[PDB]
């Protein structure tokens, strides 16, 4: 139900480009599942522990600001991801 | 096996 209209800054417009998504508004859940799709495209997750993210040395690391996290951190996920979109005046 | 919020990829 997270309808938010956003607009990805180049950045996040960047990495969803990664998983074939090329338009420049989406919604809010659209760009959380496309994120999803990059982590386990890009296999950056631990094979062995998989909610841990290691994205040091992947574009994604530069979105979040830290070598690593936990996809249980969901407060951080969504602080990170908003901040990296403007959410469009106009919703609906 | 890759969990994510509401989300699975295997």
């Amino acid at each position: 139900e997270q309808e938010t209209l956003v607009r990805p800054k180049p950045l996040l417009l960047k990495l969803l480009k990664s998983v074939g998504a090329q338009k420049d508004t989406y919604t809010m859940k659209e760009v959380l599942f496309y994120l999803g799709q990059y982590i386990m495209t890009k296999r950056l997750y631990d094979e062995k522990q998989q909610h841990i993210v290691y994205c040091s040395n992947d574009l994604l690391g530069d979105l979040f600001g830290v070598p690593s996290f936990s996809v249980k951190e969901h407060r951080k996920i969504y602080t990170m991801i908003y901040r990296n979109l403007v959410v469009v005046n106009q919703q609906e | 096996p890759f969990e994510w919020l509401d989300w699975e990829f295997x």
